[PDB]
């Protein structure tokens, strides 16, 4: 049990490691994704082209 | 022209009308339900008259999705269930639509569920005493055939298992027609009567009718009335002799409380409905053998909290011409059927109506069961030996009597594995006589517990 | 295992926070988008005539004996009218008021004259011997079957001689022509009543001795028959909200026209092109003419939204930001 | 991840479209301590439920002329005059779902866990009428609720109620808990007929206990299929008497579809509180102890929900264990004797017996369950089939033979063997036992095999027994598994095995046993 | 823009408002009172919006001398406190005005007192133990960090010097802080708490929230909601772990239904308020841990009639984690803190939360003092010789074991001069399982009073 | 008159326990399902008597 | 504006005296008294 | 601060003023007295409350052992000091004495 405890705190924080970089790196993507996405939401809010 | 609903307060509905159209009270109106899963068409009973062409009426359905402003169109008779001889097998809800197969039933000759009770030329008291084969039914509460008989309780005391041994002791070898009246009790129970009915086979001659626990207030009072209406169209048209089974006659009395407060009546002593007297005796005086015609009415009636005072019990206590006081406290001794024996009591035990032995003994078993309830002040503190030897003499004949009216049941059998007994009324007032007498004195207490007859009481002392 | 499937919940998490960032980030730049789009008057024309033809493809506050008493009350005004004259009904109107504040001040009076009852002769005895020498005959005729009528409530009679006097009233806009005007005056002190609080609230003085209420209606608020209307009302105010009253007056006006009014909402200035399509299509929706009060307002910007008895379409880029906005993941 | 990130909020502004189909708005023109009476919405259903501006949602009740009584659901303090309030054109239902399977919501099916939105499969009415008469069948099969005691002598059948009632800090949450944990060992089997599913209606209990028996449910795994529902005792009335039926609404779903359910309601005596409430600020006029004429309609019309449905209709059910505070042990009071009339039984767990050691403390004569024994396996009903009666016995012959200076040989015996019975049935926390290893545990016990080891060492003695059974000789619970019957070539098998293990044994003080 | 008062009745105020200005409810709105007498800015709170742009309101000072038709102007947001760390050191009424020094406090930042609890994803999934380093506390009865005790105190049962002790104990062990919450303090004994805490010198970490008793319900059911918002600055923004003080919460629970009462609301059960276990659900469960920082909670509890079945003391006991109690039989011993170590109690004394061993010897200590218990009524009238050689081995045990309970404690420093003792929960384990194991049997009574652990015994013992 | 009996149309007798401004609180002595809103009622000019 | 220019006026506008409206069983209830 | 219970009993059974001490209280205690009635009386309510727990012994009081049959009778008289006829209120100077 201690050893597995031990093991599980390991792949959590190597989670936490792996999360926290990759978050900031799809954010990028995301930034520019979100400009396309926002003019798409633009025709649909307003029900025409834009 | 129809009338439209104005108001809602759960099952009840408010409805106006055109100023000429206004229904009478009691008769059945149809509303629409268009919403959803619970898409319904809505029975509505006409309860009071509030002045200009408002009435205002009970719910036989949860009202749940109903609108304001729906139309609401009067059916100018009173809700009306079928009777006849092709009733008998089937299962009935309070508007008398059959369960098993919703079609059945609709092209029988249909009676209004509201009527008048026989009038008093017709009325006559009945006095002939029905054997059962329980020992303290028979011994101390002796049953009327044609009576009225209740089995007042606590929750989970067995007024139940009661009405189905009492459904296995009569309504298998009588010769007439059974109906059940489920009113507000457990739909599983509904089940399980269904079924063993049908392994029995007594159900090609009995109707049930089931207003269970789920229903809203206005169905859970107007079953009892419907299911009556059944049994008057037996006991009338038919000239059947009839069992009416009701379980459980608080719960007509209960649902009638919730609809006052709606009906917004001021509450009577703790929160019941004014004319909770006049509502039951509407129910329990239609529920009479006239002259030549004779209805075996059976009540379970649950006592909330255990209180013996309580104004539903205490007003149903009138009606009853047998009635079997079930106790927490004769349950907690497991010594069942658990018939309180000082505080259940019949009219028929009359030394003019059963015989100078019989009420010899029925009179001598109540003297010492007295006695010794008049000594448990002492018992409970000091134990037996402190009493005086005429009181020890007698408690310990007392213990062994208290025991020995217990029986296994034959609806026990589901819970003890043990088969049921049938005692005969004359081994019944023998086997007291002797006790009361002092004869089995010698004998351990545990040798009385749930046995059937003399011989059965010799057995189980010889294998102590 | 139970690590496993932490991680998962924990990537859970990070790839729905990230959504919730993205769809908010998306949201805030359409709104912008849309706004700038938004902005030029044509692209608003484009925006209500959009809205207009998705629209094209798509006493009963009274009991029941009060409700028919009122309706026969009406049905023998609209004879009386029949032969009236201007100079004849705002006389019958202002004795009509005088008799409500009568019996609104004389409770014990209303309170037996109001008595429901089919042997009403005795009421209409009650009503001849205390106003036959004080009052002109033909309000008497009118009070005759005010008071020989069923009414639900001690009230009911004091609303429907109010309504009646109100009635009165309204027919010398109907003759004269002026019913267009009274119209758009009630809506008017219907609008400014309700961004004015302390004014009217100040005119709900029915706690208060009701001259005082009627002399600052004459010194703060046109013609003369929507001042009538008003001090009519203020002077029977009963703890109505005054502005709620005004916009019931206005109700009632419309509906002597058999219509029904449709409060508007749009970014501003709605064109008359605009106005017959809107009439139009409402009417097709409601089965009844209408009337269109336009309460023009930028913060509701683009698109159109309309409220008329209890629904409302509401087809706004304010009011679909926060459908769009709320449905996010 | 981004790539479906993307995706997922490109295909919702896809799918985004006008809202634009007119709704009645009504005002609110009175609030007060959970209540709000909402003028206008002509077009409104009875139950309808209603929202209001901040997001919170009411029930329409009581419907007048010219004005609508909602009860207000959660803050309630967020409602005042004039607010517009709106129709939703739904009534007073739940999203329901194999979704909320791990899960833990509000009574309105919002997620309280702070984790996604649930992916619910429809909405479901709360007030949708129980299966009828013919529609159930008779309850069959079991469940193992994995506490010695009452898998012996108060048989939980599938689609019964048994009421878990007892006093405060008595175990009625850890014999709950321990049932659904037991669950587990059927959960992994994929065949949706042994397999139980459950939920857990918390009513009215503090949030540390609930996030208690969430962490003590994700250590047992038992969060792979269990939805907790969650009013904790801060949130408002309305919340606290929609829990139950939420959570039967939940069920229901599951219920009809022909999977079985376990509901735990825990505690209905704080719906009770909850509906007293609404009632009275309503001001319907109070019955008994307080509460309304129609507290009986709440617990019942909630507890009649669970059933055992026929073929006819799928054939799967729902088993409901509601708790109920007593105070005291008043068992007589008025909302314990309503709820012993609608269950199927009750297991009256004793603060007495609780407070002396024996846990879980399960009053025998006054607990009892009547729909069981038809559905305890048939191994369990052959060896348990007196231990009822036993216990009871023992329990009067004790509480008499304790002021006594002695007693025949034969009454002493009955005597010592109950004292060894009650030290058998009691067992740890969090320790759900297989029936398997149960039936067993009460074999040692019944037949009097426990004869000759002292009442300090019995625990311990069945604990090595049902270890050493479960690493060699296990031909005994493979053999109860797998054909549910304690045969004679089992029988003997396990007494060539007991005796062996009694010559290994040796108690705390005193000998060896034989 | 302001509104007016339109009724007052009592304590209950209607206030008129403006069409769009209608406060929300549990806003605090300011009120004048201008008779020379009895001049103030009376302070109302929002309880119910009557319709009509009328809100009712209770009235957090007594009504007197309001006029008709007075302005009342809203503060558009709660009833709200001065919270930060100058709040030490001082005491305040239930409004978070200071009675010591008016005017202090003004320029903190004010906290609203109608917040949520925590989220339910922000609560610790298990109980922690509160060391407090009491030996009898952590043995017998062990706090929970988080939780909530109830203390049955009495007159002169040392209750004052038990919470100067844990005052002393959270600000000097856990670096944490105290609150007192003052539920209808009788201004006599608030006056001396106030002055007995500065003796102490513990003022200077503690703030005081006196709601005394001169004020009107709306006051004294507020009170505890404020301290609770001193507390919940403490653990949330500061991140100190806290010790909240109420006394007395019956007094809460009482006010809370006389403003009920006062709001016209219908009463429940034996006549509280119908929203009874929701507003004690709003102050208790508040009271909790979060983000490793937590409140644990001291309640003084009165027990109306002695009937822990009441609602009051009922829907209290439905909370609280552990219960102790104080014995004049025990503090004429001389056995400071005087805890009764048989009628104080636990939840976490089960050996899942707490070691096996804690649990034995907590279960061991437990049965030496019941049979001493039982023992000493034959002591009293026959003397100890009556007793066997196994019995006074038994005696001598309990005897050293209950005064092994007694300690040396940071309260006693002000008149003993002597330095209070922290004893570890280890060793005190370890102390009282070579206690019950006899293992100091040798020693006199009196070489356990009032000492600091085992090393400290040893000191002691050698000493005499 | 206060107990006055009052003949309902239905054959049925009440008698008047309560008289109010405009209104008569009449209690039904009978088979009350027989009365509804909008009928006659004609007085007895007899107080309640047997 | 000309709204409070005008409430001004009005509460500018208003010994004072009430009348007894009811009277029964130690109590009295006084109609007016506006500054009681 | 304190309740002085007046019982209908003891008032019958001759205990005049009839204050049930015991469960009478004053929450201020000491601090209210001169330091002559603190000495004298402080003890009084150990040896009542002692009274109060053998008083069920007075049947036995020659089988009683002798180390509490002088707390028995000792708490008898003690109860009979504590009686005092009305209108005679005793100064403060005497009643020490009276106590002591």
């Amino acid at each position: 049990r201690a050893q597995a405890s031990g093991e599980v705190a390991q792949t959590l924080t190597q989670a936490d490691q792996q999360l926290s970089a990759q978050g900031d790196q799809v954010r990028s993507g995301l930034e520019s994704s979100v400009d396309g996405l926002s003019a798409k939401l633009a025709s649909r809010i307003l029900g025409v082209d834009v | 022209t129809a009338g439209r609903v104005v108001r809602i307060t759960g099952p009840v509905v408010d409805v106006e009308f055109p100023r000429g159209s206004v229904p009478e009270l009691f008769n059945a109106l149809h509303a629409e339900i268009t919403f959803g899963a619970l898409a319904k068409t809505l029975t509505l009973e006409v309860a009071q008259h509030l002045g200009d062409s408002l009435v205002r009426c009970i719910s036989m359905q949860p009202t749940d999705g109903l609108v304001r402003g729906v139309e609401v169109t009067d059916t100018g008779a009173s809700i009306s269930v079928p009777v006849g001889d092709g009733v008998k097998g089937h299962v009935f809800n309070a508007l008398g639509d059959c369960l098993d197969d919703p079609g059945y039933g609709k092209d029988f000759e249909h009676w209004s569920i509201h009527r008048k009770p026989p009038a008093f030329s017709d009325l006559e008291p009945r006095t002939e005493m029905l054997e059962t084969g329980l020992k303290v039914v028979d011994l101390l509460t002796p049953y009327v055939r044609g009576g009225k008989i209740a089995l007042f309780g606590g929750a989970g005391v067995g007024k139940t298992v009661l009405i189905q041994e009492m459904i296995n002791r009569i309504a298998r070898n009588f010769g007439g027609t059974s109906v059940f009246a489920g009113v507000g009790e457990r739909t599983r129970e509904g089940n399980d009567l269904w079924v063993e009915l049908a392994d029995a086979n007594v159900l090609k001659d009995t109707a049930l009718v089931f207003g269970q626990m789920d229903e809203p207030p206005g169905t859970r009072m107007r079953v009892a009335l419907s299911a009556l209406t059944m049994a008057e169209f037996f006991r009338d048209e038919q000239g059947q002799d009839v069992l009416l089974f009701i379980d459980n006659i608080f719960r007509f009395t209960q649902a009638g409380s919730e609809v006052s407060t709606l009906l917004g009546r001021m509450p009577s002593a703790v929160g019941y409905q004014p004319t909770l007297a006049d509502e039951m005796g509407e129910l329990q005086e239609r529920i009479t053998s006239t002259r030549g015609r004779s209805i075996t009415s059976m009540q379970a009636v649950y006592v909330p909290a255990d209180d013996y005072t309580d104004p539903a019990p205490a007003t149903t206590f009138a009606h009853l011409d047998a009635t079997t006081e079930l106790s927490r406290a004769v349950f907690s001794k497991g010594i069942f059927p658990a018939v309180d024996p000082l505080a259940s009591s019949s009219t028929i035990l009359d030394p003019a109506i059963v015989g100078d032995e019989h009420y010899r003994v029925a009179q001598e078993v109540i003297r010492i069961l007295q006695r010794y309830k008049d000594l448990q002040d002492i018992i409970a503190i000091l134990g037996i030996d402190e009493l005086s030897e005429e009181d020890k003499q007698l408690v310990n004949r007392a213990r062994r009597i208290e025991r020995f009216l217990s029986q296994n049941m034959m609806a026990a059998e589901q819970f003890t594995g043990q088969p049921g007994s049938t005692v005969p009324l004359k081994e019944t007032i023998e086997a007291f006589d002797k006790l009361t007498k002092g004869e089995f004195d010698h004998l351990p207490e545990q040798a009385f517990f749930l046995i059937g007859g003399l011989d059965d009481l010799a057995k189980k002392a010889e294998s102590l | 295992a139970q690590g496993a499937q932490q991680i998962q919940l924990m990537r859970q998490q990070l790839i729905r926070q990230l959504r919730t960032g993205l769809g908010a980030e998306a949201v805030n730049k359409a709104a912008e988008i849309v706004r700038a789009h938004v902005a030029d008057p044509q692209a608003q024309s484009a925006t209500v005539d959009r809205f207009l033809s998705e629209l094209e493809q798509m006493t009963s506050r009274l009991r029941a004996a009060s409700r028919q008493s009122l309706a026969a009350l009406v049905e023998k005004f609209d004879s009386v009218a029949g032969g009236l004259d201007a100079d004849g009904l705002t006389n019958l109107a202002d004795e009509l008021a005088s008799v409500a504040k009568l019996l609104l001040s004389e409770t014990a009076l209303n309170k037996h004259l109001a008595e429901p009852t089919d042997d009403s002769a005795p009421k209409v005895r009650l009503l001849e011997r205390l106003l036959s020498d004080k009052v002109s005959a033909t309000t008497l005729d009118l009070l005759r079957t005010a008071v020989s009528n069923r009414w639900s409530t001690e009230s009911n009679l004091i609303d429907a001689v109010e309504h009646t006097a109100r009635l009165a009233l309204l027919k010398r806009a109907e003759i004269a022509g002026e019913v267009d005007e009274v119209e758009e005056q009630l809506f008017r002190f219907g609008r400014v009543l309700d961004a004015e609080p302390r004014l009217s609230a100040l005119l709900s003085d029915y706690t208060t001795p009701a001259e005082g209420r009627v002399a600052l209606l004459d010194k703060a608020l046109v013609n003369q028959t929507a001042a009538a209307l008003l001090s009519q009302t203020v002077g029977l105010l009963r703890g109505e909200r005054a502005d709620e009253a005004v916009i019931d007056l206005a109700e009632l006006a419309v509906s002597r026209r058999g219509e029904v009014v449709a409060h508007v909402s749009a970014a501003a200035e709605l064109s008359d092109a605009q106005r017959t399509r809107l009439t139009e299509v409402l009417s097709r929706i409601y089965g009844r003419p209408v009337s269109v009060q336009l309460h023009v307002d930028p913060e509701l910007l683009g698109g159109l939204s309309i409220t008329v008895g209890d629904e409302v379409i509401d087809g706004s880029i304010a009011s679909r930001l926060a459908a769009a906005q709320t449905g996010l993941p | 991840s981004a790539a479906d990130i993307e995706g997922a909020i490109e295909d919702y502004v896809s799918s985004f479209s006008a809202d634009t189909e007119r709704e009645e708005i009504g005002t609110v023109i009175d609030a007060g301590d959970g209540i709000a009476h909402v003028e206008g919405l002509p077009s409104v259903m009875t139950q309808e439920l209603l929202e209001f501006p901040g997001g919170v949602l009411g029930v329409a009740l009581n419907l007048d002329e010219h004005s609508v009584g909602a009860v207000i659901l959660g803050e309630f303090e967020k409602i005042e005059e004039g607010q517009q309030v709106k129709r939703t054109g739904e009534v007073l239902s739940v999203p329901v779902g194999d979704a909320f399977l791990g899960r833990v919501v509000n009574p309105l099916g919002q997620p309280i866990d702070g984790q996604g939105d649930i992916a619910a499969e429809t909405r479901r009415a709360l007030e949708l009428q129980a299966p009828s008469v013919v529609q159930r069948q008779s309850v069959s099969e079991p469940l193992q609720t994995g506490i010695k005691a009452i898998d012996a002598m108060t048989p939980i059948g599938r689609g019964q109620r048994q009421l878990i009632i007892g006093d405060r800090k008595t175990g009625k949450t850890a014999v709950c808990v321990d049932t659904i944990l037991n669950q587990r060992e059927a959960w992994l089997t994929g065949d949706p007929k042994q397999q139980v599913r459950c939920v857990y209606v918390a009513i009215g209990q503090k949030g540390t206990t609930i996030a208690s028996v969430k962490r003590a449910l994700e250590e047992g795994g038992a969060m792979e299929y269990t939805t907790i529902v969650a009013a904790p005792a801060s949130d408002a009335a309305g919340f606290k008497w929609l829990a139950p039926y939420t959570g039967s609404a939940i069920g229901q779903h599951w219920m009809y579809n022909g999977k079985h359910v376990l509901i735990v309601f825990d505690d209905l005596s704080k719906q009770a509180d909850a509906y007293r409430a609404i009632s009275l600020l309503l001001r319907r006029p109070p019955g008994r102890e307080a509460f309304p004429g129609d507290v009986f309609y709440l617990h019942s019309r909630l507890l009649e929900r669970c059933a055992k449905l026929s073929d006819e209709l799928g054939g799967g059910s729902m088993t409901g264990l509601p708790i109920i505070e007593t105070k005291a042990n008043d068992i007589s009071a008025f909302i314990p004797t309503n709820v012993i009339s609608i269950t199927d039984g009750q297991c009256f767990l004793e603060s007495d017996l609780f407070n002396q050691g024996v846990r879980p403390a399960i009053n025998v004569g006054v607990s009892v369950s009547r729909v069981g024994g038809a559905a305890q396996i048939k191994a369990m009903k052959e060896v348990a089939g007196s231990l009822r009666l036993d216990l009871s016995q023992y329990r009067e012959l004790e509480a008499f033979a304790a002021f006594a200076s002695d007693l025949d040989a034969a009454s002493k015996a009955q005597l010592d063997r109950g004292a060894r019975l009650v030290e058998l049935l009691k067992q740890p926390q969090y320790s759900p036992l297989a029936v398997e290893e149960q039936v067993v545990a009460i074999f040692l016990g019944t037949q009097g095999h426990l004869d000759s080891v002292p009442v300090e060492d019995v625990q311990r003695f069945e604990s090595e027994l049902l270890e050493h059974v479960k690493a060699s000789h296990s031909d005994i619970f493979d053999g109860i598994r797998e054909t549910k019957k304690l045969s004679e070539e089992a029988e003997e098998k396990l007494v060539s095995v007991i005796n062996e293990f009694k010559k290994g044994f040796q108690a705390s003080d005193g000998s060896s046993v034989v």
